């Protein structure tokens, strides 16, 4: 919608993949509405009549493509297409059985990840349900992994209408939390009672937060809990709100500093003139991220690389 | 996880890096080169006359980023292209009157100069010439002939000649036309050509609206003239140049007339004196001089200082931070190098204006080095 | 310590800086006790008499250095020093008022990070407390940043004994969450009610989790929350427990794959023999992290680089 | 975020990478080069006699992982070093009796062989030679002379000679000693030297404890011998080699005698027949044969197949995944190339044992390629 706002800027060559992601977003119910604008003027609204019906979500996606495909494919110099995307990553269902199974496999690839290690005389960890003959905690057989706390698979009763919904079912654990040789009884492992459903819920599963332990008590622990699904947004934007996507008639210049030949910052300055504020704000977010632990929407870890985005004013003279 | 780009952008520049520090360095260099590609201008023609015209067309009745005035002017200051001595103190006049300082051949008004006069003053057939359209000839008949004065009169302009029997009375004529309303004045010796050019930018600084006048005094006389005394009244005076330019006797004379103790800005030579003007706190503030002009020093020939004369009004009014003129033909003095080093902020300079041809490249390169350009 | 367990392995040349980290840990109260072992046998315990007194923490740090400095500086082939470190990152404090102010500035460098953008007709964002004369939501004056929500500074009763403790104070926000021109009243933003103190809590402020927005409800959002200080452990091990540090008489081989010349994995195999299970477990944790985004203790993001650690059996023949 | 290292470690290897994919690849190559630097062994001496001794010392009364036995042996199988024909079917005997197959010069027992006999059987002055210490001579007097038999007897060992007038009777003498207890037997032609060597590893596979016997039959005769018929009784037979080695007449002869339809494993030449032994499901399972032996084929000289003879018992008992012997002096056949490709899992082979010296490097390189080594 507005130059400089938080949102995606897709180049013309990738219009198809981006529109496919919005279509998938409408199909999976991540997206409740897309307001489309040709240049500065609003030309259409795409929204499923009823979110519970598949046909209405597919109709919305086909209409989206049909509306924008010529405008995007034939986009001239100075032209652009804006998509204001009303979403709610929490309403996402996984409406394709192939996509749902692709997420179940993503979850199943975690099954062997250790959440809590076996306890020792020194370090707190997993201990047995019953103490030894002398009333002391003895170490558990195995470490606590994700296979031990929940099973994955698409929900029973699932359909394209209501969706397939990848589902977590809390397991059972008899083992507890403590130190070996300690007389105090092991603490119960609280299993996920919420966040049991995940449809790729307009997002990707945050594995740093999903199926993670929360120890309470400090030097003397008193409670242990395991989270269900905790997501990170497909976009840096929050779990609910609106995203602005804009397609432009510009070529994508991939400047990888690690490459053998890339546009040197000097020759980049020589070929184009850059907005000083676009550069300095990006630079400040880099400095802050480097010197402090501070993350920002301006600088982002995407595919194992820190990225900044620049839209120069134009080419330089001579 | 991206920003929304302008529709007119030629490219989507995605700069990625494995090490956040290599990204930081790339984005820092990009910032530097982007900002750096813009401010080192030369202003020169094949003749000194053309250099002055280039200066007038760039700085008066001009849309230029550092122009002194953007509207048509009502006043011209004209100087004999050969006679640096006669037009010597004309820079602050040109500054306060909002007028270009032009150079003309002594015998014939150059067609190039005539064209620039009509252009800068906007002279026309459909418009009334009220008693306000004025041309000041800074010098006597041996600098700007009667023929030239009559040619300016013939187009329909009021032509006032600021002159006297010598450089001294000529200087007061010019200084009298200038204010002296801030209780302050400058004084230079008869042979202090480069010194007058060193202070010309400062005099040309409008301070609370008015320029500060420069008076040339007989540096080997026992007393300054009664005209100089009357003009100076009860004001503060700053003497520019050493004792060989303005004797000790003349300093006392000024003291006695004004009732106030005069100051002295000077070095062992012209480049040193130029350095000292820059070092002086009343004229320039440390770590606040970003704008600079460069012109020949007159070492090869004295009349080649006319480039500085024509540039000084402009340097005095340049942007919101007055600029000095560094006097250097073939080489910068060590004193100029140090003076600029202490005058410029830690961040460097923001504007450099080379005035005239024959200034060696080393000079410009060195100035660019000192100013981080 | 026991070979193969989770913990830090310092080489001889860096014994002084590692011991400095333990000393700093005793000084800042991260560490409640260090049980020291020369080779496999326990030789001494380092512990402040009263954690409350500075001098007792400094005394503990000096005794630590005195005990281990010859053993470490004169460490022979096959010798090692193990430190079992009882820590509780929740008790770590900032002992230098200059370092506390350094953390206050780390937090102040976030003040301008935008958490929520201003609302539009197209996009959800920040709106005003009161609706216009017609009962519609009007945009807020400013975006919701970190400067709005909490202020930073060291706590009042700080000292070198008790520590300087950086403190956040929940602010006040009159502005709410919604779309402009909408009739439904804007949602109240829940500010930080927990995690208000940071003693540099044997941890570093996790800026991905600290002061982060969580929107709930979608097409009609129903709740918005902002977290207080959420820390991450400077070692991934746990916020409380015991960690093992071991110094060994080995040379550090830094293998940076991004370097111009590094030991090719071929020449590394030719120079040393590696434990197959050590390699395979590291590899599995890398694959899972790459394909699915799954984090593990075996592979970790440290200084903008993913790292693994190998301790080969010995040099190869010929 | 680190592990506790062994105290004896020479280094702390910290492998860092900005891109997790470059780390993944480095750690993957490291894994590969680390694991791959170890399992391609040559077992050869300056003579064929020494090659057999090297095989005995490595696989019998040996601590080697693929050794047939770790303790002192009670049985030797001895073969004339030149006479491949006589000892031809002795491999399964050597396998079932847990005995090394040694080579000896015809006239004088070689000192190296004598030393290996005393070593592998643990023969001493302080210990009684009970009736269980045995030496089987697989061949007649023109392969292993009486002088050599008497030299073994002089040491104090029981010496049994499994022989007859020819290769056929000699083979039955050997097959009779093996015993036909699984209702199964192997048959090869008189000139099928390479074929007997191709199946020797298989016969040498102990199945429910026992090896399977190999019988040589006159492949161009109208009928097999009454002795062969009697020995074979009512058992299943697998014929190894084409119609030029064992005619169709002989296949029918075996059918008629046993009452059961015999199988045939064969190709157009010896290398093809070898390939076929590997391809046969009873002997090896597709995608489950990881262990391999290589020996000369006998193309340049037939007697050079003694290396395979001595290696076959070992190959048959090797670990818990029996190994074949690839017959190749200068080159692998296209059939061997295909066979190994289909036999080996997608993951490749785990053991490759070259037996003897004059095997070209091309052969070994090719085997390593096919087995991903």
């Amino acid at each position: 919608a507005t130059t400089g706002t938080q949102g995606y800027t897709v180049v013309k060559n990738d219009w198809k993949k981006a529109v496919k992601q919005l279509q998938d977003g409408l199909k999976d119910n991540s997206i409740g509405k897309i307001t489309v604008s040709f240049n500065d003027g609003v030309v259409g609204e795409v929204a499923p009549k009823s979110a519970n019906k598949k046909a209405d979500r597919d109709a919305a996606a086909e209409k989206l493509y049909n509306l924008v495909n010529t405008q995007l494919d034939k986009l001239g110099d100075g032209d652009y297409v804006d998509f204001s995307v009303d979403y709610n990553l929490e309403n996402k269902i996984i409406t394709n059985q192939a996509d749902a199974e692709a997420i179940v496999t993503k979850l199943n690839s975690l099954n062997e990840k250790t959440l809590i290690d076996i306890a020792t005389k020194d370090t707190f960890g997993m201990v047995s349900k019953t103490q030894d003959s002398e009333g002391k905690n003895v170490a558990a057989t195995k470490a606590l992994k994700v296979k031990d706390v929940a099973t994955f698979g698409l929900k029973s009763g699932g359909s394209e209408d209501t969706g397939y919904v990848v589902e977590m079912k809390a397991g059972a654990v008899e083992d507890k939390y403590g130190k070996v040789g300690d007389s105090t009884a092991g603490i119960a492992i609280n299993l996920p009672s919420t966040g049991l459903e995940y449809a790729g819920k307009g997002t990707t599963i945050d594995f740093n937060k999903t199926l993670k332990v929360d120890v309470t008590g400090g030097s003397t622990p008193s409670a242990v809990a395991v989270s269900g699904f905790v997501t990170k947004d497909d976009t840096d934007l929050a779990k609910s709100g609106t995203i602005n996507v804009r397609v432009i008639n510009a070529k994508e210049e991939s400047i990888d500093i690690d490459a053998s030949s890339y546009t040197s910052a000097e020759n980049l300055a020589k070929r184009y003139v850059f907005d000083p504020d676009e550069i300095s704000e990006a630079y400040k977010a880099i400095v802050a991220l480097q010197n402090d632990g501070i993350e920002s929407n301006l600088v982002q870890l995407v595919n194992g690389k820190y990225q900044v985005i620049f839209y120069p004013e134009g080419k330089r003279l001579e | 996880n991206d920003t929304i780009a302008s529709q007119d952008t030629p490219a989507k520049v995605v700069i990625k890096a494995n090490k956040l520090k290599d990204l930081k360095d790339y984005v820092d260099d990009l910032k530097t080169y982007n900002n750096t590609y813009s401010n080192v201008v030369t202003v020169a023609g094949e003749d000194r006359i053309e250099t002055a015209i280039e200066l007038s067309s760039k700085y008066y009745n001009s849309d230029d980023k550092n122009a002194i005035t953007d509207k048509a002017v009502n006043d011209i200051v004209l100087v004999g292209s050969t006679s640096i001595v006669d037009g010597l103190v004309a820079s602050p006049l040109a500054s306060e009157k909002t007028a270009p300082l032009l150079l003309t051949s002594k015998d014939k008004l150059d067609s190039s100069v005539k064209s620039e006069i009509k252009r800068v003053m906007n002279l026309k057939s459909d418009t009334g010439i009220n008693t306000s359209k004025k041309v000041y000839l800074a010098g006597g008949v041996n600098s700007i002939s009667k023929d030239v004065e009559n040619e300016l009169k013939n187009m329909g302009l009021k032509v006032t000649r600021l002159s006297g029997e010598d450089r001294y009375e000529t200087s007061l004529a010019i200084a009298d036309e200038i204010g002296l309303d801030n209780d302050k004045a400058f004084v230079v010796g008869g042979t202090g050509l480069a010194d007058a050019m060193s202070i010309a930018p400062v005099a040309s600084q409008l301070k609370d609206g008015d320029a500060t006048p420069i008076v040339v005094v007989d540096g080997k006389a026992k007393e300054i003239s009664d005209d100089a005394k009357s003009f100076l009244g009860t004001s503060d005076v700053d003497i520019i140049g050493g004792k060989n330019s303005v004797s000790k006797e003349i300093e006392e004379s000024i003291d006695s007339a004004t009732g106030k103790t005069p100051d002295r800005i000077s070095g062992d030579d012209r480049q040193a004196t130029n350095a000292e003007v820059l070092k002086e706190d009343d004229y320039f503030t440390d770590g606040e001089v970003v704008n600079y002009f460069v012109a020949k020093d007159g070492s090869t020939k004295e009349d080649q200082l006319v480039d500085a004369l024509a540039a000084a009004p402009i340097a005095g009014r340049f942007k919101e931070s007055p600029a000095p003129i560094i006097l250097a033909t073939d080489t910068l003095s060590s004193d100029q190098n140090v003076a600029v080093s202490k005058a410029v902020p830690k961040d460097g300079g923001t504007n450099l204006v080379q005035v005239g041809k024959g200034i060696a490249s080393s000079v410009i390169n060195k100035m660019k080095d000192l100013l981080d350009m």
